């Protein structure tokens, strides 16, 4: 495989210094002058705390539509003028966008009486004042308030907050050029903002929404192998073998009446058809990066509920003990990471980390706080930042040791939790699970050893190592928020520049959750934690 | 002959997030927003003044002319000052 | 993505030094006090040679049930008392565990005459003396002795020995806390011990067992991409495209009458419905990590048999030559590894390996033998251990060079064998195949270069490098068998402490296998090998 | 009326692996295990003593009282001493 520099007409070859947005071919993407995203392109600013630093693309308009499409100031132009009846929407679009009309005609919305839920009902009559319907539009009292409210019951890390918190206040997305993290906007906003999730537009078929694969489009990959774990496990094996056999899986049945041979994502997480997908969750553990013994007496009632779900096709004992095994795997995983972290932390404390945070490019905030610093556990001069303030947890713009630590807990550890939870034994072991963390521990130790050996040699020979320029600056690094803040707002951080209240300021844990924990801690006599 | 009334959706936003408990006045009609931050009004043809008020002291105004059987979604952002804890 | 330390009530935040089994959330899994597995929990010891060092979880009771469930000393408690008729099992469980009864009612067992094979037939009548039916229970002369005996014909690395040898004497499983390798128990024991494998309980449908996907649940992932190779190959393409077309794939037919358009795992490995899945195998090559030219005249008759299977849908020549290509890929792969190993071996012999085995944590045995040492090929002071004794082959608790060597032969090389065998061209090349080994060879060479450059600098400057403490000890390392043996049984190894005969002591190669090899070696005039 | 007999499963093991050749006697009926390593007995209701004797001079003893139409699986682990090569 070569970087092919032939056949394609030369007239279209980009030469050094030429704009990257010219449309010319730059071999291996080299030598081009970075022009950045089109800031003249008609679009919407992102909502939320960090609106000012949120670089947006036109495409984003669809993804948080109430703010980014539906406001008069933002709504995009449309070449078709006039206000139309439903008949007219259908007739025109049946040819202009055939698939949409094909889908609509299949939908229950079209057949509804006395009046159908038509294109105009969801989009408006005036073609110059069209709107994109958010979850709020679907969730009106007259329509589907039930499902909206159900979903909205979710806490942090649920379908209720995956846009407003996770995405709108996403560090990396804000930090980087848009497009670097474009996929994050397209993935994160959907569950909260668009109800075409799971049951696709414009058919809105609950039968297709009941299929496991619906979840895979988001619940897969590097930091949550939810689909992969389920799919390859015996539940997923049973599923793939039987899913088109109507005698084994009847998707026409409502989830309350679901009598499948094996479970679906929906069978477990959307028990009874409840739209709060987090309803049965025990405790939020930051994607499984944070650790908890879910089998502990503290969570007895919550674990019991899970056993009630498995009860459908297993003895309580079998399920109880299998989930206990998961708990053990989770605990043993964090044992490994603690050892891994110690190696990394020691490099920082001994100041032999290559390089130290102060010699890296400033983080998204415009600070030189240690990547791995957790404000609740770490405090000191070496870590940086104010008391209680965390670092920008990342796999980018850091040392190999920092990166491998991130990968160990942020990727491999999650494969153990999700793997064991969904019955994928290999995901929890060989397939980048337990043995993934093992491999990375070795990698961290080796990197620590090398860095310490160099530091020792340089001391004795009397070299004071000057960290290289590429740790500080570079073509990509220069485009980040960090350097911009340091240069243009010298004394301040992004938090200073964005003083508005965040999601966490306005959204708290439900009263019943605090009430349960306090009751159980008193019942068992365990000390409460700190801020 | 039945004059088909216009349907007006009004969504109250505070830089992205829905405003809960905001009062929307359209013509003579009043609606206090739920979790949606959205009120749906069924109105006879004519020109109306939409006003969104919230207990923080922030307001948004828009005048709208509705024809027979019109459907319009209106999205009004009241700024970051309209965002209140819990 | 952050380590989120907010929203979740503080009362449940774990603070430094607190037990990990409290049920409190430890951010990134840090600062918790490791309490280890519940040793008070009612369970069974593991069977076999290393019983004493085999740490077990309650859940394991199901997985080797004859020893771990069915003995009076071990059988778990049950809240339901009485001895019952079959009618009673069905009626009660139809509500208590609905799915099991749904499955049972579909099964042929329920319909059997003159008497059905009921819950009581497999589990017993006394609810206080319930048993879990192993392969021995199914394989009784009165029932399915045929399938039991067929499966039992398998040698090492078959479904006949995957529990008794591979798992019961699994180095890593014994070495580590349980849960670290919990998935290994759940995966390995099944084929040998539980006949609910392939044809799921309680339906026991041979039709579902005939589907390729059945094998995927175990035959996937890092060290055997059996499913992945098949699935993505043209056989797997044909399969996925046609599997629900009854005209192309009829799963109701017995394997003797299978007239599919394309092959299934069962079509090739379970020819004629024979339960010895290894029946057609040429020679055991340790997951394909060991190398053999299967196309050599020595194995002519065995390769010919494979051509007989491919013959069904291809010319003998086409199949012959395609499998010859596999042989060549396998040989060329080991050529690469020999070069890779040489680099690693040279670091050990020159004593510049960072660090040397003596400075690592003791292995599972309690020794400091070199990870990569193969007793049959390696002997010397530098390697460690007695003559003929191997090291603990691992990806954990070693150098990067050792780790990368393991990965090269233990992961990437297997993708070449399995890839070429199943028709996945990319698995044998780009997708971590041949080019995977290439990448790791570069990685090994670089690590060797760096280690040698540091050693040279330290000699000249007069530093004697003290290997760091983290190679010897650490939070996870301390929990292993190695340190325990060194501390508590100073003079001895695990083999001393577990003197009982192992699997290899009581299980030998079949007479016909030795007879064939001896005949062929004489026929061709090749020298026999050594111990 | 038919006095439905009791079915007795006797599994001889040696820390895991089934003991081949081992013989099991209960009452008057004498069974000797194959590769399966299990003997299925059908007995008239009553009290019966189970004995598992081997060529390698190792035995395990137990006793069961079976009612009408009982199914009981018995697992007896004789130990590592009841394990010989091939
Ligand atoms: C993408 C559009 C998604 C689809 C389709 C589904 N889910 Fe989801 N889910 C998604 C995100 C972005 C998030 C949370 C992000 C965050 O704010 O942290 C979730 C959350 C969940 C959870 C809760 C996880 C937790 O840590 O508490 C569950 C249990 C869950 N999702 C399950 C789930 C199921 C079963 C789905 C199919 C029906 C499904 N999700 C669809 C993104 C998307
Ligand atoms: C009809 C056969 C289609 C063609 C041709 C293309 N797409 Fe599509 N797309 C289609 C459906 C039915 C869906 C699912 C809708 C849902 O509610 O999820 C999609 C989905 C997308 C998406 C993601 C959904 C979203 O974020 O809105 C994108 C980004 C998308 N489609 C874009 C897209 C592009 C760029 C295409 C041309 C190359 C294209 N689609 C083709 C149906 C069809
Ligand atoms: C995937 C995680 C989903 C998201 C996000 C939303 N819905 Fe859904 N919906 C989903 C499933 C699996 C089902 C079938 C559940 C069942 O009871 O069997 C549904 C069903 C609906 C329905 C039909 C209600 C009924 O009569 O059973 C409606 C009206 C509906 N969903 C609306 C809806 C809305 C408004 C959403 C956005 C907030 C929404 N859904 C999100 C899966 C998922
Ligand atoms: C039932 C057998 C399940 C099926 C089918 C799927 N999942 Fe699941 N999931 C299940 C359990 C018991 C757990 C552990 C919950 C606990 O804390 O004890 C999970 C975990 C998840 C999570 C994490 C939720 C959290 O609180 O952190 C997610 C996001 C998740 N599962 C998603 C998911 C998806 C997308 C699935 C379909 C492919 C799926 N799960 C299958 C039980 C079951
Ligand atoms: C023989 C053909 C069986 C009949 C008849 C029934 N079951 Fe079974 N069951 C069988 C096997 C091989 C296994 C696996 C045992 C193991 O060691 O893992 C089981 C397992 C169970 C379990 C526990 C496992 C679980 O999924 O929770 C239960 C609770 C169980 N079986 C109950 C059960 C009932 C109620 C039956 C009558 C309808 C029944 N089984 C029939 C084999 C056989
Ligand atoms: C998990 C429960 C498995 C299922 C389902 C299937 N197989 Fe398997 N297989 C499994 C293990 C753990 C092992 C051997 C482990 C060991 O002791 O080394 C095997 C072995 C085989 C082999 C022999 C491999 C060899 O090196 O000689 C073959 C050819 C094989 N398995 C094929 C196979 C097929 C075709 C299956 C589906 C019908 C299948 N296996 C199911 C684990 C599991
Ligand atoms: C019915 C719809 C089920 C629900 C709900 C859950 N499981 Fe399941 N599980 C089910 C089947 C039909 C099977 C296949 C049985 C077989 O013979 O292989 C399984 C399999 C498992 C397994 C693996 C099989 C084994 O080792 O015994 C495990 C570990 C398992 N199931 C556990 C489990 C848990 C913990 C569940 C709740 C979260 C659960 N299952 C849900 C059917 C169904
Ligand atoms: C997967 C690798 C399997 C394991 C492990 C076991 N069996 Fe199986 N079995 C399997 C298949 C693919 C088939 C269909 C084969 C065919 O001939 O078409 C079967 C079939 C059976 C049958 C039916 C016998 C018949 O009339 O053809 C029985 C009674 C049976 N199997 C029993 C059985 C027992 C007792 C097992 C444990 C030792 C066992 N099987 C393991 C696939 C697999
Ligand atoms: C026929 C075309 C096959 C199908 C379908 C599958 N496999 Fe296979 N497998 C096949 C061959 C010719 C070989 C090489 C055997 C040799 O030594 O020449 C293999 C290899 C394996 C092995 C390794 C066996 C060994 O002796 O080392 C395993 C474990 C294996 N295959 C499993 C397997 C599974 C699980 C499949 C379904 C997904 C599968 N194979 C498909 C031929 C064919
Ligand atoms: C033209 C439309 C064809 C007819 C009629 C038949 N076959 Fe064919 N065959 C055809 C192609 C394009 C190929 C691939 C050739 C290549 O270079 O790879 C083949 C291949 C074969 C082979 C060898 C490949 C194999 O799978 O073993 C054989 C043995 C073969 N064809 C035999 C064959 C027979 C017996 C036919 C009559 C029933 C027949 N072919 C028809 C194209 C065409
Ligand atoms: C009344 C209800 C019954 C009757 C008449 C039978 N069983 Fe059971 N069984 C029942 C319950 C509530 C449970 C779950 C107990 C718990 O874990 O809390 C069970 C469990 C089983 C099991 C699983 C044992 C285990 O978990 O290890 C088996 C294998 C089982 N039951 C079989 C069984 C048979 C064969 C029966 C007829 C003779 C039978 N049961 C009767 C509830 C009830
Ligand atoms: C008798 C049997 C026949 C007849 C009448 C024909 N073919 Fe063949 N053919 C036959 C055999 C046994 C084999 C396999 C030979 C071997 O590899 O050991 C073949 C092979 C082919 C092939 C494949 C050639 C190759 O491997 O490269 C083809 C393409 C083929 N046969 C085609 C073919 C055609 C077109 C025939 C009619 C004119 C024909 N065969 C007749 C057996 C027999
Ligand atoms: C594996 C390699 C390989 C084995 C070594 C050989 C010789 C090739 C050759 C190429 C070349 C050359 C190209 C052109 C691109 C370049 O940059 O040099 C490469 C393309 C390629 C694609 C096209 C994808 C696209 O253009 O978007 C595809 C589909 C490839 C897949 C095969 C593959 C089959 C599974 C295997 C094996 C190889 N390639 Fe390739 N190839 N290839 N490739
Ligand atoms: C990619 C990233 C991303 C782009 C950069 C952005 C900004 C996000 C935001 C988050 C945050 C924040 C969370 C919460 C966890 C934490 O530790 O900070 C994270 C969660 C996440 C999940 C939930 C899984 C769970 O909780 O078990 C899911 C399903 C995610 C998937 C999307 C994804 C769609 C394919 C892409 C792209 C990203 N995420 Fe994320 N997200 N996310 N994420
Ligand atoms: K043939």
């Amino acid at each position: 495989v070569e970087i092919i520099t032939h056949w394609v007409p030369h007239e279209v070859y980009g030469m050094p210094g030429e704009p990257d947005n010219s449309g010319k071919v730059f071999f291996s993407g080299l030598k081009a002058k970075y022009m950045g995203y089109p800031k003249d392109a008609q679009r919407s600013p992102y909502p939320g705390k960090y609106s000012k630093f949120w670089k947006t693309l036109p495409a984003y308009r669809y993804y948080i539509p109430d703010y980014m499409y539906n406001r008069d100031e933002v709504r995009p132009s449309n070449p078709i003028k006039g206000t139309f009846k439903l008949e007219q929407c259908v007739a025109c679009h049946s040819v202009m966008t055939p698939g949409i009309v094909r889908d609509y005609n299949k939908s229950a919305h079209s057949k509804a009486e006395p009046a159908p839920t038509g294109c105009d009902t969801c989009h408006g009559n005036n073609h110059q004042k069209l709107t994109m319907p958010s979850s709020k539009a679907c969730g009106t009292a007259e329509c589907h308030e039930t499902q909206y409210n159900e979903q909205g019951q979710g806490g942090i890390g649920s379908h209720a907050s995956c846009s407003s918190f996770a995405q709108v206040e996403c560090a990396w997305s804000i930090e980087r050029p848009p497009g670097d993290t474009a996929g994050c906007t397209f993935c994160h906003t959907s569950p909260e903002e668009r109800c075409s999730t799971c049951h696709q537009r414009h058919q809105f078929d609950p039968a297709v929404a009941r299929r496991s694969e619906q979840c895979k489009t988001c619940h897969w990959g590097k930091d949550h192998r939810d689909w992969e774990a389920y799919d390859i496990g015996l539940h997923g094996t049973v599923y793939q073998v039987n899913k088109w056999d109507t005698e084994q899986f009847d998707f026409s049945k409502k989830l309350s009446d679901a009598d499948y041979v094996g479970p679906t994502c929906q069978y477990c997480h959307m028990r009874g058809g409840h739209h709060n997908v987090q309803r049965a969750s025990i405790v939020y553990t930051s994607m499984g990066m944070s650790m908890a013994d879910r089998g502990a007496p503290l969570w007895k009632e919550k674990r019991d509920r899970w056993v009630s779900i498995c009860d459908d096709c297993h003895s309580p004992r079998f399920a109880r003990e299998n989930l206990q095994a998961m708990d053990e795997s989770v605990k043993d995983a964090s044992l490994k990471y603690r050892e891994t972290f110690k190696v990394a932390e020691d490099l920082l404390i001994d100041g032999v980390l290559d390089p130290m945070p102060k010699d890296l490019c400033p983080d998204w905030s415009g600070q030189h706080i240690w990547s791995l610093k957790i404000g609740a556990y770490h405090d000191g001069e070496a870590y940086g930042g104010t008391t209680g303030e965390s670092g920008e947890f990342r796999m980018s713009n850091c040392t190999d040791v920092e990166r491998l630590c991130f990968e160990s807990v942020g990727y491999f550890q999650t494969y153990i939790y999700k793997g064991m939870a969904h019955g994928s034994w290999n995901d929890a072991t060989y397939s980048d699970g337990s043995f993934g963390m093992d491999r990375w521990l070795v990698n961290v130790k080796q990197n620590a050893s090398r860095a310490r050996r160099l530091a020792a040699l340089e001391k004795k020979v009397g070299i004071s190592w000057q960290p290289e320029q590429f740790w500080k600056t570079g073509e990509w690094l220069d485009q980040l928020t960090g350097p911009y803040i340091v240069k243009n707002h010298p004394g301040k951080t992004i938090f200073d520049l964005c003083p508005d209240p965040g999601w966490l300021d306005t959204h708290h844990a439900p009263a019943e959750e605090v009430e349960y924990i306090e009751r159980k801690l008193k019942e068992l006599g365990i000390t409460a934690g700190s801020h | 002959y039945d004059v088909k009334p216009a349907k007006l959706w009004v969504t109250a936003i505070a830089i992205g997030t829905p405003i809960v408990g905001a009062e929307i006045k359209v013509g003579d009609e009043e609606c206090t927003t739920g979790n949606n931050g959205t009120c749906v009004f069924e109105l006879r043809p004519g020109t109306y003044a939409i006003s969104v008020h919230e207990h923080g002291g922030q307001s948004a105004h828009k005048e709208v002319s509705l024809e027979e059987g019109n459907i319009l979604f209106v999205s009004l952002d009241l700024g970051a000052k309209a965002r209140h804890p819990s």
